């Protein structure tokens, strides 16, 4: 059978999909939320 | 087709989401932008009374 | 027309284990009538009728059970 | 575009790191010549 | 005391006056997705329904390019 | 060529591109496509909040939102219909799912090494007690690795095969007769009934991957 | 005696600044990395400790979750 | 003509299941009596018309526990 | 060659045990009923014919299971 | 005889499954007895004769069952 | 080959024991419908449409059944 | 003539199984003794007998099939 | 070559009855959720997530059954 | 020759389903406790003798289901 | 010869029938904790890790009867 | 000759029935904790080594599934 073939990628996708979370678009809104505290206590 | 039912089995499902779920997302978020877009502003109000002391 | 005269004989009787449920159904009727009417003694007769429609209720699922087995039997 | 971070990757998930290549070699034990019934 | 009431007095002098240069003339095939559904006016179940109707399209057209 | 990987590379499509719809132009006020994006945030920034807790506690968070996001778009899958499922390939999901339970053991490995042993229990224990249920409790160890892919692979192909089933039972239905139309209306809007339920559990599968995979690592992590 | 009367403008530039000059709702948030600076230097330090709950935020804005 | 008719007193076994479940059934209105009864021990004379008498109105599903098992065995 | 009409007879005297399921279910919702209005008489104007609704919809799944008894017919 | 005769051994041996419910009622009869005489113990000897027929009643199920089983023996 | 024919018949009666799960199912959702009610009757349209929603999963698993046995009838 | 041996065999499966009837009969009761004295300590020696009468008589269904059930061996 | 696929089918059907437990398992989690919401009517926004993860554990491992007699089936 | 232990293998799993009653009765014994004790917990003294005698009389069927099923080891 | 292997998984198709140990094994659990929340709401981060550890004790000591039917099926 | 084999996985299949009442045993020792601590928050340090307890005196036996099973299979 072919098992392999699709798990090359399989978890292959899942340390470039981490990366675009841990490091780009999961803290984007940690931003927008400590700019309304900027904005809380000015 | 003899799968032709496979689309159409969300005639109404896809209905479902824009009569009867359409308001309980949209009109849910909209008083949350809301709420944020002026407790800022309103804050902001208090900012222009802390100014006026000294 | 050999075997199919025992199976009208295995499978009939099978069919009478099916009537547990007529058994147990007409046994909570009572068995959640009496402890009512322990807390509330003078309040009785609101539900003494329907009781019987509950009793009625769980028979009718008996009654419609066993009675496959002389479905067609001869 | 977007804004890069430097956030803890690697010396938090190397376990993880190394957990994918464990599993990976694991297949070429089993999917070499055992898999042609 | 003095110091919140000093805090303040650059970032609420030095911003812009007016939300003035609107960007929505910006347009070169970047931001011209956004534009259409994505304006805050409609909120109807539009663009995730734009979505379905693509894939069931794709999805439909790979049997009918490998067997139909 | 490769005929399985077809949408694999949509999946983070839609979230290499999800700044792009959702962030509009990094307004603070955060408009309705985006302000789910953040009730989605929250809802995992409480969850593991309030079973790690710790000081230690937001260092595996990313992982923990990353199996979540990864999952909650499988269910684009089960309602595309003309597509054999990627969750439906299971045999990528329990092998994902092996890597997150001896990762946590290697995880516990140079962190705590010799003291890990104590999964005997976590109270107070007799002689006999132990030693004959050290081997009932990692069984719920060496078997809690198959125990968490295989859940989500068993729920949701069914999305697609106890409704394919149904396929050729109401097509059949209707090449019989124009007056078989008949006994209300079965091979209509109940199936549909059929269908929204393994639609919101699919909603449901990702969230619960979410408090199963943080409820391994409190006692893997913390002492 | 008079060592802060020569303030009594710089405050009162910023009131002629809010009466008509307050668009705080339809600008962005980069503008004011380029206002404030250390509003990301906190964020650099809230990541690699990995504090991502933002304290004092929960007393004025709600958590918008599902629970 | 020998392996067939056989049958009948083997499918006869098969029916000792039929409401057969006195503890599920017809014991728990005698849990439900002195449950009550000691509760109001003033009650337990109006009770007994409604439990032991309404006991066999259980057992008249328990009427044919077994006369499909003999019937079909004599 | 006499196999297959042999089953007929196997194949839904099994199929009959289900029937139970109402059995023993109908009557929970009696058995809810009359303990229920123990501890409050006054409403059952409105909750007695909503629970003829658990009554009806549960003896939906008390006629499922014999209707493919009855499929024996065809 | 060998394969007519013969067979009645099994029929024994689902003849002696109808007990399950025999050992709940010589059971909890006696768990509402225990509970009968908590909130009451002055209710003891009255309901503790009371209580000992049910003892003999739900087993009358639990003795009429394995008759079937000895009828094949003796 | 009339015998897998009455093996796709002698089946159908042994995949309907798992509807007496949903014969009963839908009851003890409803066993706490009535003493739901019966502590207060100004609770009696916010418990009600929750647990039918509550209710109908549990048919699903009886709806599981039938579908087994009726792709064991048809062929 | 071992057919009818070899339904002895799985015959004697069936035959001392009914312990079901008496393995959460005998538990039973002591789960309302357990709660019983649990509530109250004044009737430690009351119904001790009394759930000990409960006891043996619930293994009616424990050991009444089983007097041929374990002679089947050697007749 | 059907006498072997004869009893793939036997099994598919006798497979799919352990998920009578996935009824009243996603049952029990709804009947102690409302008696939890009239016991106290200001709980519900935190108790309802822990019952949808309740039996979402529960009709999943139920589920189990049918993903066996699927590799049965076909 | 086929015969040698022909029905032996089969029987002794099919009759190793008492740990069903081995099983819970294992677990109401400790699970009426716990909740028992929580409504007191000073009477755990005079139960940790209860537990010795309420729970090893309760596997005394524990062993009665397995020497049953040891028919083919001696 | 290869007619037995018919039997190899009627034997691993019944073994789905165990899951009821996970079909109620969990569902109780959870209608244990959220009934015992709602009596009093602030003890929900104690017993949480109590259900956990008690959820993955009980559906995975469910979950081997997979294991019985996988090895059975290669 | 090749049917000893077949006789041996339908006993070994069927004995994972037997582990039935072993899932829903661990059930309700750990519902009355849950429900036991619930309103004594302060015996979670006393009583939770009673409801563990509750396994190796108890499902030292109950967990006998593939110890039955595979067995005589060397």
């Amino acid at each position: 059978f072919y098992f392999m073939n699709q798990l090359t990628y399989g978890f292959l996708l899942m340390i470039t999909l981490l990366i675009l979370f841990s490091q780009f678009f999961l803290p984007m809104i940690l931003r927008l939320y400590v700019s309304r505290l900027f904005i809380s206590k000015l | 087709n003899d799968e032709s039912i496979l689309l159409l089995t969300f005639l109404g499902f896809t209905g479902l989401v824009a009569k009867y779920l359409a308001p309980a997302y949209k009109d849910f978020a909209d008083a949350r932008m809301k709420k944020v877009s002026d407790v800022l502003n309103a804050s902001r109000n208090k900012h222009v009374e802390a100014v006026k002391d000294r | 027309m050999q075997l199919v005269l025992a199976a009208k004989y295995i499978g009939a009787g099978i069919s009478t284990i099916g009537l547990l449920g007529a058994g147990i159904g007409i046994a909570i009727v009572f068995a959640a009538l009496i402890n009512g009417v322990s807390r509330n003694p003078s309040i009785k007769d609101t539900v003494f009728p329907m009781a019987i429609l509950g009793f009625a209720l769980s028979e009718a699922t008996g009654l419609f059970c066993l009675m496959v087995s002389f479905l067609l039997l001869f | 575009m977007l804004k890069r971070f430097p956030t803890p990757i690697l010396k938090v998930y190397w376990p993880f790191f190394v957990a994918g290549a464990a599993v990976y070699y694991g297949m070429s034990k089993a999917a070499d010549l055992s898999s042609n019934t | 005391p003095n110091a919140k009431r000093i805090a303040n007095v650059v970032h609420f002098y030095k911003s812009l006056p007016q939300g003035p240069a609107p960007a929505i003339k910006a347009n070169t095939r970047l931001a011209r997705y956004k534009a259409k559904y994505f304006d805050g006016d409609n909120a109807s179940g539009k663009p995730l329904w734009h979505f379905a109707l693509g894939i069931i399209a794709f999805g439909y057209s790979m049997e009918y390019y490998f067997h139909l | 060529l490769t005929t399985f990987s077809l949408y694999t590379i949509i999946v983070l499509l839609v979230i290499t591109s999800l700044y792009t719809l959702t962030n509009n132009n990094n307004k603070i006020i955060g408009s309705r496509w985006l302000i789910s994006q953040e009730a989605i945030y929250d809802t995992i920034m409480n969850m593991t909040k309030g079973q790690i807790g710790g000081k230690n506690w937001g260092l595996y968070f990313p992982m923990i939102f990353t199996l979540f996001m990864f999952i909650f778009i499988a269910n684009l899958i089960s309602m595309i219909p003309y597509s054999f499922a990627l969750s439906a390939h299971l045999v990528f999901i329990i092998s994902l799912s092996i890597v997150i339970w001896l990762g946590n053991t290697i995880l516990g490995l140079y962190k705590h090494g010799w003291v890990f042993f104590s999964l005997f229990v976590p109270a107070g224990t007799p002689l006999p007690l132990v030693p004959l249920l050290v081997i009932i409790e990692t069984l719920s160890y060496f078997a809690r690795a198959i125990s968490l892919g295989l859940r989500l692979g068993s729920n949701i192909l069914a999305g697609h095969l106890l409704m394919v089933i149904l396929a050729g039972l109401t097509f059949n239905f209707m090449l019989i007769n124009l007056f078989t139309l008949v006994f209300g209306f079965v091979p209509l809007a109940m199936i549909l009934a059929i269908m929204m339920l393994e639609f919101a559990i699919g909603i449901i599968q990702g969230y619960v991957w979410a408090i199963l995979t943080a409820s391994y690592l409190k006692d893997a992590v913390y002492l | 005696e008079s060592l802060v009367s020569k303030e009594l403008k710089d405050l009162q530039s910023t009131l002629d600044n809010i009466q008509s000059a307050r668009p705080f709702d339809e600008l962005t948030v980069d503008d004011l990395t380029k206002i404030k600076p250390e509003i990301d230097a906190k964020v650099e330090e809230m990541v690699k400790k990995g504090k991502w709950d933002v304290p004092g935020y929960k007393d004025r804005f709600g958590n918008l979750n599902v629970m």
